[PDB]
């Protein structure tokens, strides 16, 4: 491998490094758009929560902060945005 | 390398690229500035203030919608805490390994921890103490080191 | 044409005599309101790209720059609508300070105002719809060197056209040359 | 602890042009390093460079030819008059035909050639050949 | 090697790798100096001229000398453009 072109990487391969030691840096973080069930209330959790999200009127709890990634309580409505 | 350990850890946040505010967020400079006047007031610290805004509020980084840094905003108008948050977890952590180590006279291993705190403490404090953020007759006591702990 | 859209620091006004007057005229847009009754631009160039393809540039006083991201695509419309044949850009006034050196009491410049910030700031404001997702600043061999802007293809349907007229805007109020690219989603 | 980031830099490009490897990848750029490698460039022995912009510390990556021996570093930035130059080309360049010292005057960053072209003693900054 | 009178002194002009650049020695019994003969457009047969590749043995006991001959075969119009 003496001729990696390493300016142009595919995507595949800058996908699976680190979110350090690439071309140019980039989280694997984003933030994602959850339909509690029972309200019209979207809300807009970042992924890797630490903290209990609440809702606000109907105030059960909506995701979990766990290792990596939040798990969500319930199997809900879920989408990931911008 | 850790400092105080040797570890050589790599695990640190990365900021991405793109400085702008996506275009979903619909959330003013006046109102995430107004939200931070009033959560601090219920008791909390500038680390843990960016990050409830950023699991329940969408706000990605302060610095990035207000051009401002949290501690930054809430010296504005002076309601900031007199020691720094990283000096007083250090301060607070080395009480309780004091507290800890006079019922426990033979735990030897936390007399070797109880040093190694310390040190960072008076590493951290000469660094304030030239940032003219601490007083220059500033000196960590032990004795009165409960009283600057709440 | 009239010296309520215009100001200056200074009294010269040279070709605004269509150009101030283009922005007073126009009617019932999305914003007219906040739009016609306060705000107001600087200065404009008429500067040349590729062959007899001209652009109007607009300069823009800073605070309110901010005032006509919100309005821009509705403003391109009406300016090309008005003046065919010609793009519009906005640019700020950024005022460059110099680089103190060995050679009264001057506070310091802040890096806000410094070159290099400058020549940087002047990018993401002319590729408003566009923001961009790299740079790769590249020399050429002969101490020539050439900046490459990714674009971010997610609002890549306006700019398509204005590509060449953006590297020759970029190279007569900076001096270096560009080129853009639209490289895929990450 | 990057107490030298040129000495960094040019450890790296020295160990992939005896390796075989078309590029590198230089992990923070300076305005140092860029006027270092169009020095080199200039003389011929990279070819086409790129400065990768990010918000911190940016990379570089460099295309290697093959026609690079050595690519050093003097780590203490000594001192070198136009007297006392003349003793540092016999030391660390293999030749009196190739080769040169570049050092940091203060009319830029130039050769050893260049610096008594003009009369420009400086302090040393590396060698390459 | 040119020297100021402008004449060539020196006993040969040593071959250098298509690959790693570098000079073949004068007993470097590892490199290659191999021809790769191209075709006619039309009918694919051996027209009478070939093209030569020299690798050196140094990069060639290091492994890549099939990813150096590709390489060079990719750039100069043989294999396969995609």
């Amino acid at each position: 491998p003496l001729a990696k072109d390493l300016l142009h990487p595919s995507p595949e391969e800058e996908k699976r490094k680190h979110k350090k030691k690439r071309l140019v840096q980039s989280p694997n973080s984003y933030f994602m758009d959850v339909k509690c069930p029972g309200c019209y209330k979207i809300t807009t959790v970042f992924s890797h929560a630490q903290t209990v999200v609440l809702c606000v009127g109907c105030s059960t709890v909506l995701c979990q902060p766990t290792g990596g990634k939040a798990r969500l309580t319930e199997g809900c409505s879920f989408r990931r945005k911008q | 390398g850790r400092m105080h350990a040797p570890g050589k850890g790599l695990s640190q946040s990365a900021l991405p690229y793109r400085r702008s505010v996506p275009t979903w967020l619909k959330l003013t400079s006046d109102d995430v500035k107004e939200q931070i006047y009033k959560l601090a007031k219920k008791g909390l610290t500038p680390s843990q203030i960016g990050v409830i805004l950023r699991d329940s509020h969408g706000v990605a980084q302060v610095r990035f919608v207000t051009g401002n840094k949290i501690l930054r905003i809430l010296k504005s108008k002076g309601l900031a805490p007199d020691l720094p948050e990283d000096l007083y977890h250090l301060i607070k952590k080395a009480v309780a390994v004091r507290k800890h180590l006079e019922r426990n006279r033979k735990d030897k291993d936390a007399k070797f921890r109880l040093i190694l705190i310390e040190s960072r403490i008076h590493r951290l404090a000469r660094y304030y103490k030239t940032k003219r953020v601490l007083p220059p007759n500033w000196k960590y006591e032990s004795s009165t080191a409960s009283a600057l702990v709440a | 044409s009239a010296k309520i859209v215009k100001p200056n620091g200074e009294k010269p006004d040279e070709f605004e005599s269509g150009i101030s007057q283009a922005l007073l005229e126009l009617e019932m847009n999305s914003d007219l309101k906040a739009q016609l009754r306060e705000l107001n631009i600087t200065a404009a160039k008429e500067i040349e790209v590729g062959g007899g393809r001209k652009a109007i540039i607009i300069f823009v006083p800073v605070p309110q720059l901010k005032s006509f991201q919100k309005i821009q695509v509705r403003l391109v419309r009406e300016l090309e609508k008005k003046f065919s044949g010609k793009h519009v850009v906005f640019i700020a006034q950024r005022r460059i300070l110099p680089k103190p050196t060995r050679k009264k009491n001057k506070q310091k410049r802040p890096r806000s105002r410094t070159l290099t910030a400058v020549h940087d700031a002047i990018l993401e404001d002319l590729v408003f719809p566009s923001e961009i997702v790299g740079k790769r600043i590249r020399v050429k061999l002969d101490g020539s060197r050439l900046i490459k802007v990714h674009l971010d293809k997610a609002q890549q349907n306006n700019v398509e056209h204005k590509v060449e007229t953006f590297s020759g805007v970029y190279k007569k109020l900076t001096g270096k040359d560009v080129n853009f690219e639209f490289p895929e989603f990450q | 602890v990057r107490m030298n980031v040129l000495a960094d830099a040019l450890k790296s490009i020295n160990n992939a042009e005896k390796r075989g490897k078309r590029q590198v990848l230089i992990r923070p750029c300076s305005k140092v390093i860029v006027r270092f490698l169009t020095v080199m460039m200039k003389h011929g022995y990279i070819g086409e460079f790129e400065i990768i912009d990010d918000h911190r510390a940016g990379k570089i990556v460099v295309n290697l030819t093959g026609r690079l021996n050595k690519c050093g570093v003097i780590s203490p930035r000594f001192d070198v008059q136009l007297k006392d130059l003349e003793k540092w080309q016999n030391n660390l360049l293999p030749s009196r035909q190739f080769g040169f010292i570049v050092l940091t005057t203060s009319a830029g960053i130039m050769d050893h050639e260049e610096a008594r072209r003009k009369h420009t003693g400086g302090k040393i900054l590396g060698f390459f050949f | 090697m040119q020297n100021d009178a402008g004449e060539f002194v020196d006993l040969y002009v040593p071959r250098k790798c298509s690959a790693s650049n570098r000079i073949i020695g004068a007993k470097d019994h590892a490199s290659i100096q191999m021809n790769v003969a191209e075709v006619d457009k039309v009918t694919g047969r051996f027209n009478g001229q070939f093209k030569t590749y020299a690798i050196c043995g140094a990069i060639r006991r290091m492994g890549e000398s099939d990813d150096s001959i590709l390489r060079l075969a990719k750039a100069d119009g043989i294999v396969s453009k995609n």
